[PDB]
RNA sequence: CGGCCCGAGGCGGCGGGGGCGACGGGCGGAACUUAAGCAUAUCAGUACGCCCCGGAGGAGAAACCAACCGGGAUUCCCCGUAGCGGCGAGCGACGCGGGAGGAGCCCGCCCCGAAGGCGCGCUGUGGGCGCCGCGAGGGGGCCCGAGGGCCCCGCCCGAGAGGGUGCAAGCCCCGUACGGCGGGCGAGUAGCGCUGCUUGAGCGUGCAGCGCGAAGGGAGGCGCGGCCCUUCCAAGGCUAAAUACGCCCCGGGACCGAUAGCGGACCAAGUAGCGCGAGCGAACGGUGAAAAGGACGCCCGGCCGCUCAAAAGACCUGAACCCGGCCGGCGCCGGCCCGCCGGCCCCGUCUCGAAACACGGACCGAGGAGCCA
RNA sequence: GGCCCCGGGGGCGAAGGCGGCGCGCAGGCCCCGCCGGACCGGCCUCUGGUGCAGAUCUCGGCAGCAGUAGCGCUACUCCGCCCCCGGAGGACUGAGGGGGAGACGGGUUCCGCGGCGCCUGCAUCUGGCCGCGGGUGACUCGGGCCUAAGCGGCGGGUGAAG
RNA sequence: GAACGCCCCGCCGGCGGAUGCCUCGGCCCGGGCGGCGACGAAGAGCGCGGCGGAGCGCGAGACGCGGUGCGGACCCGCCCGCCCCGAGAAGCACCGACCCUCGAACGCAGCGCGCCCGGCGCCGCCGCCUCGGCGCCC
């Protein structure tokens, strides 16, 4: 009775929602996330999984501030402002 | 032969430009001839089509003259008055056969302040060119 | 459970709120042929882990 | 349609604040009508945007006031400072980068640059 | 890359008109027993060579001559050949529709 | 009780922290694999893990190379054997020569002594390409659902790159060619002894721990001691260029054409779905020129017919395998007109030898394996 | 990449599909009839991801087998008129319940009205299925507080770092 | 014998989705550029449309607000709205603002609590205020 019967003894939550990455990966007993590594200050990143890397990275979200800053640099008045400051 | 190297001669890019164009470009893309009389008067060869212009059609199976009732810019076509699909009832409504603006010559123009001004702008620029050449 | 935290309540509430079909006037407006919203779910065969 | 930001420009702060209060209570009334007609449901749209315009104007006027209030101090609030990236704020000035020691500068003013041609 | 480098040297030539792109460099003897009897272009002129004609290091640098105070002459013929080169160049230079010399100067 | 010295709490201004599938710098660091076994060797000073900048970075103005009728900081490109090694398998620099680019300098030390950046400092400051806009020039006759088709006569051309338009368009429309604005010289050091790693560096290429520890010193591809010669000045610091590169934008191509090409051409792909989790991860493109997306009548879903060139009716074409209704008849080769007579084991494979009771193979479609350096 | 004698074949019908004759030892080629509805080549020189019966090959479709094998928990019947609802009868679960309620897990499955396209391996007018509206109220119940076994933090210490 | 099965002498139907033609997509090369963050980034959560599920966008000023220019008749359905020598729909470019919770994440915690009526995180540099010492001296 190590198969079907043993499967009927499951009424626990091992992992819950992470506050940083939002995934069902935060371990409720060790108090540490298995996807992004929270509460570590730095994010969990490994070069042996570039598919894991591409799933959540720069660009898969909104890029709101960086988007505005880049357009301002490439075509707006920002480098002129830099010249005025650096005078 | 082209010489300018910021302009594609690539069919994929040109077809994607023709679709997914923005509204101003699409409006400019929907132009047609002026007739000979308006060519003499305004000294201009082509205009963007508009509601309130009277159009004379050829080269199609729906040939005639009528006023522009609607402009279907997604399709790049115009719904003219009187030019319809043949209906089934004697009663049932008309249904316009959509004409493509390059199958027409504009016969009489809708005028307002902006139309007047943009025409005069275009004449002065063509005059700059004619003075250069 | 009858004893649930507000955060789990709110995420469950959003799943319930968004589990809906495409409006018919939206189908007419946007000129769609696909009319099923394939992000719907049913409680019997789902495994929402929220 | 609805109120114009130009027609709110040049109006007193209390006229503006009372007009905002009126618009807020109006959106309450209109939302109550929604939960309980073409003109009404158009007015709901126009009134959301009228609220937005009044608040826009109030903030702009207050900002101009404050930026005059702090115009010539040594320490400016960080909101009114130039718009520059982190890196630019941290870069050295062109004068600082072109500063030269005294002995180097003296020997550079001796024998400056010269235009000359060389023939075949 | 060929085009990129040509564009860069065109821009620099415009900027510094009517100076040449290159400095005056000395004539030196190749190092081996195998390359013993032929000359090539060196790095700079020695202070002994400059003392030959009068110029100081700063003055020569200003009028456009590479100067290498680390090199030492190995004989008197080195000096005679390079002083002839310096003397002739100082003959042929003008100082301010002018002509901008191209390529290496006095190959 | 005050000064100086060494500390403690608070306040103000300013700075740091995190983020990236490349390029760049510093550390730690495998095994598979090859040697036809396997220990040194190789793979490889690679994968991977940790730290750190930038638009480049690092390196850099000789304690250099050489042995010449000598060169002269750094980087990068072309070019080519000394040597290392169970001296096996393997491994491996560089100078001279031709080019790209080219640029040089200052602290300590010594003299003056607050002349300084003055609440500090005499335990030493200061001096010696992108933004705009104009833009030429074809009709007439047949026929088609539709003229970009056929026949006959023309125009523009600094423009016959191309895209669209109901069928192959320089002249039906956007564009294309020709132009305007912004523009006096460094000490727990050098070196040496023992040990560990690393290198082509071989009685030591470079580094390091520990013990010892200098004064004129370093180097000259075989050790030790002596005399010479040639050539440099370590143990402090700054520095442009020529060089390298993903993301994103721009242009091009003897590349792929929906089981191909990215996993991803489809209003909602790292999506739906699966795993406690780390993580794994699909399938699905195409009506018609126009939605004109199906009249009227009759039965009680069907029939008639309607739009359209055409149902192309949930859609381009529409093969095979397999099946239903009507009609005809009852395996390959050969002769004969035609159901007789004659001949004929299941291919592919390993094997001395296969019809084998040796193995693979129900059927059908599409894909599928000696190319490149 | 070229040529195709007033500038190669094409809605007066291209490619492809289905039958039929002819040519070639053969690989294959050519023509005709019907479908289809917009592109296609013969000769010279150049290039390659260039030819299938098999790999317990990959992906997709699919046959015979075959209307075959198969559809614990005692039980339904008559009438109004379906296994639904009502009335009458006959039984069962048998207080460690096929009863009444909580914890965990699920997440709207809850309620009313409507319905049968999917599901309800038979049916359905039933329904945890589908559509449209709704719905959970605290000074006194629990959580928030306390501490258990534990876990983290602490001038600092160590390690090439993490 | 019929029928079943099989072959096709031909004519029609199914099931399936090959072949042909097409392509707002991939891949390769080259050129640009090299522009984040405590002034709160990258990323995550939740919410926002007149009828509004997904994706894009936006942030309680929420399917967006203002200023300067250009542009000049539409706005996919149903509704509104605009229409004019300027009255101004679609669209474009810069600039000014708004900018909920978590996150280097900053009163503690993660959804519950404080100390105090301004507000209240850590490290470092330079100043300054208030202080300790049987350190050296007076
Ligand atoms: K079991
Ligand atoms: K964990
Ligand atoms: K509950
Ligand atoms: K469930
Ligand atoms: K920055
Ligand atoms: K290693
Ligand atoms: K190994
Ligand atoms: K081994
Ligand atoms: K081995
Ligand atoms: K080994
Ligand atoms: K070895
Ligand atoms: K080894
Ligand atoms: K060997
Ligand atoms: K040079
Ligand atoms: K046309
Ligand atoms: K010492
Ligand atoms: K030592
Ligand atoms: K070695
Ligand atoms: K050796
Ligand atoms: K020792
Ligand atoms: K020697
Ligand atoms: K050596
Ligand atoms: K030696
Ligand atoms: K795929
Ligand atoms: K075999
Ligand atoms: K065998
Ligand atoms: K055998
Ligand atoms: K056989
Ligand atoms: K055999
Ligand atoms: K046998
Ligand atoms: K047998
Ligand atoms: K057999
Ligand atoms: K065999
Ligand atoms: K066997
Ligand atoms: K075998
Ligand atoms: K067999
Ligand atoms: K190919
Ligand atoms: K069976
Ligand atoms: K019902
Ligand atoms: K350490
Ligand atoms: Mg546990
Ligand atoms: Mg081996
Ligand atoms: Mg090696
Ligand atoms: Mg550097
Ligand atoms: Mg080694
Ligand atoms: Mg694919
Ligand atoms: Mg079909
Ligand atoms: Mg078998
Ligand atoms: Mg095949
Ligand atoms: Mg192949
Ligand atoms: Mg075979
Ligand atoms: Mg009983
Ligand atoms: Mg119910
Ligand atoms: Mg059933
Ligand atoms: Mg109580
Ligand atoms: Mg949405």
């Amino acid at each position: 009775s190590k198969g079907t019967a043993s499967f009927g003894k499951r009424h626990t939550r091992i992992h819950g929602s992470c506050r940083r990455c939002g995934k069902h990966s935060f371990h409720l007993q060790k108090h540490e996330c298995a996807s992004c590594g929270y509460p570590s200050a730095k994010m969990r990143r490994y070069n042996w999984s570039y598919k894991s890397l591409r799933r959540r990275t720069q660009g898969t979200g909104s890029m709101s501030h960086m988007r505005k800053v880049y357009r301002a640099y490439n075509s707006g008045t920002l480098k002129a402002n830099a010249r005025k400051y650096l005078a | 032969m082209k010489l300018n190297s910021a302009v594609t001669a690539s069919r994929r890019k040109c077809r994607k430009a023709y679709f997914t164009a923005n509204a101003e470009t699409r409006a400019k893309m929907m132009s047609s001839r002026l007739s000979k009389e308006l060519r003499a008067e305004h000294k201009i060869k082509t205009m963007p089509i508009r509601r309130g212009d009277i159009v004379e059609i050829f080269t199609g199976g729906h040939k005639g003259t009528g006023k522009v009732v609607e402009v279907r810019r997604r399709d790049y076509k115009i719904c003219v008055e009187g030019i319809n699909q043949k209906a089934r009832n004697p009663e049932a409504k008309p249904v316009p056969y959509p004409i493509h603006p390059s199958n027409c010559i504009i016969k009489e123009l809708y005028m307002n302040g902006s139309r007047y001004r943009a025409i005069k702008r275009r004449q002065e620029r063509n005059a700059e060119r004619l003075a250069r050449i | 459970t009858a004893n649930k935290t507000l955060s789990r309540k709110l995420r469950l509430a959003k799943k319930t709120k968004t589990n809906k079909n495409i409006p018919r006037w939206v189908i007419a407006k946007d000129h769609l042929k696909k009319t099923w919203n394939y992000k719907r779910h049913h409680w019997r065969r789902s495994h929402l882990k929220l | 349609p609805g109120l114009k930001a130009k027609d709110l420009v040049g109006l007193s702060q209390e006229d503006l604040q009372r007009k905002l209060a009126d618009l807020k209570r109006e959106l309450l009334s209109l939302r109550t009508m929604k939960a309980t007609v073409p003109e009404r449901i158009a007015r709901f749209r126009v009134c959301k945007k009228d609220v937005a315009r009044v608040l826009t104007v109030i903030n702009q006027k207050a900002r101009d006031e404050a930026r005059a209030a702090f115009e010539g101090a040594e320490h400016i609030p960080k909101t009114f400072r130039p718009r520059l990236t982190h890196a630019m704020r941290c870069q050295l000035t062109e004068k600082q980068k072109r500063l030269l020691p005294s002995k180097l500068m003296k020997r550079k003013l001796q024998f400056p640059k010269l235009k000359y041609a060389v023939k075949v | 890359r060929k085009i990129r480098r040509r564009q860069t040297r065109l821009q620099k030539a415009k900027a510094i008109f009517p100076c040449p792109l290159q400095k005056l460099r000395p004539s030196v003897t190749r190092c081996s027993q195998k390359f013993n009897l032929t000359q090539r272009i060196g790095r700079g002129f020695t202070l002994r060579e400059l003392q030959g004609v009068g110029l100081s290091a700063g003055k020569a640098r200003q009028i456009g001559i590479a100067v290498d105070p680390r090199r030492k002459n190995k004989s008197e013929e080195s000096v005679a050949r390079n002083v002839a080169r310096l003397k002739e160049y100082l003959s042929k230079v003008t100082i301010f529709q002018a002509i901008q010399h191209q390529g290496v100067v006095m190959p």
